[PDB]
């Protein structure tokens, strides 16, 4: 899964 | 509400030992309790409530997808058929994960979005309403999905608009609203152009305005500008 | 209860796809729901029962044990005055172990126990009532602290009886418990000598024993006894 | 903390 914040 | 008797200080106060402890669940109870208190949240309370949520639902967002993963296989050719089960206990994941979206969004609707605004308290909040609409985008497949992603995108665009009018390239806010958003329109509008060109124009612009920054709003920067750059990587 | 309209295969099955989410809170409930049933449990379903409890009791000894340490902390001289709310918590996350650790006794209270009459299940639920009563006195302080620590002493000395009398130096359950037991002996009953002793003990005669084993017991056994090697290190 | 099973 892709980088969130 | 069950923390309607405890002073605001004080769940503040628990919020941050319940973070020590990873009591994400406990964090967000308290930080709903503060937030119902009616008065607007510091940098430091914003910070908090988003910790604690986003704990709270990623855990569940990552227990939905184990479980969709097993329903999936089991609705392939040659798989046996096993009953209701994996159906039913994916249900029950999925119907906890949509009430903590709706607890956050009420949160937000009631009453911290229209009481935001400078830019970094409404630019945050509005970035966490697009998150939540996401999370509920990720779950969605009924009538009311389209619904549902255009809500996502329109809080993230209203962030989009203040941001890039009242903050520098490189505020982490800016940053962070910039990757979400992106990743929306590579996970749930079925736009990866959209969000490739989104995440390669923000990091661009930020690595240009590095220079204006201490050490430590560098720290801060850079490290955001490396998770844009992780999902180029990833995407490209 | 709430699971009472469940069927019990259900429930197990459930159990096993709530492991797999990695959602123990919801794996117990499961679990609990199937105990409840009345019907006695198989090896697996033991297992998952003991799974578990022991994943949602052991985050909140985690949880517990920050906070407490916070708390001892806030009580040394110098510390400034932050007001009741460190203990309030502490008690909230004690309050809520101590919960889950009666509901765990009440299973093995009603009936579990009283109808286990092979020695790999009688053995394995009388080291779990044990380990429960070991995590109450973990955190006990009152009048009832000897006599809870009694308990879990009384409920190892049964198991560690018949475990002697009924299995082989190397069955998985009798290393279990004798690791368990010592631990008890080092951290609860001030008596690290006999904590050693046991560990020791039990280590040189599974290893004496291994050479009747097929490759397949010989690596259940060989692991638990690198845990006795592993505490008899921490403790020499 | 030391080994528990
Ligand atoms: C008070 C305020 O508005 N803040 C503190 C934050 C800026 C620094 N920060 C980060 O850099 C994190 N998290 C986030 C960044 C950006 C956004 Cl929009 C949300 C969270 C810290 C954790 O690792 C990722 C970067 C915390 C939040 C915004
Ligand atoms: C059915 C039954 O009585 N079982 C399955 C167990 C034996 C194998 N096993 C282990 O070796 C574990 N866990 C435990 C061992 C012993 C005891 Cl008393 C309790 C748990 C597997 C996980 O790593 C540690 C060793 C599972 C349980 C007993
Ligand atoms: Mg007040
Ligand atoms: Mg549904
Ligand atoms: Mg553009
Ligand atoms: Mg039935
Ligand atoms: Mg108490
Ligand atoms: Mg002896």
């Amino acid at each position: 899964f892709p980088a969130t914040v | 509400g069950a923390m309607g008797s405890m002073e605001r200080a004080s769940l503040i106060q628990k919020a941050k030992l319940a973070e020590q402890a990873e009591r994400y669940e406990d964090m967000a109870a308290f930080m709903k309790g503060a937030v119902e208190k009616g008065e607007e949240l510091s940098c430091e309370e914003r910070n908090l409530l988003s910790v604690a949520y986003k704990n709270v639902v990623g855990g569940q967002r990552a227990a939905w997808r184990v479980l969709s993963s097993i329903e999936q296989k089991s609705n392939e050719e040659g798989s046996e058929e096993k009953g209701p089960e994996v159906r039913e206990y994916r249900e029950k994941v999925e119907t906890e994960l949509q009430g903590v979206c709706d607890t956050v969004l009420g949160l937000l609707d009631s009453h911290l979005i229209k009481e935001a605004g400078d830019a970094e308290s409404r630019v945050f909040y509005l970035k966490m309403k697009g998150d939540y609409y996401r999370y509920l985008a990720e779950v969605a497949t009924g009538d009311d999905k389209k619904r549902i992603i255009d809500s996502a995108r329109s809080a993230y665009q209203e962030a989009m608009d203040i941001s890039k009018k009242e903050m520098p390239p490189t505020n982490p806010i800016r940053l962070g609203l910039a990757l979400n958003f992106s990743v929306f329109h590579y996970e749930i509008a079925n736009s990866p152009e959209e969000a490739i060109s989104l995440a390669k124009t923000t990091f661009d612009e930020a690595m240009a305005d590095l220079h204006t920054l201490s050490e430590d709003s560098y720290k801060d920067s850079t490290l955001i500008m490396q998770l844009l750059r992780d999902n180029l990587t990833l995407w490209t």
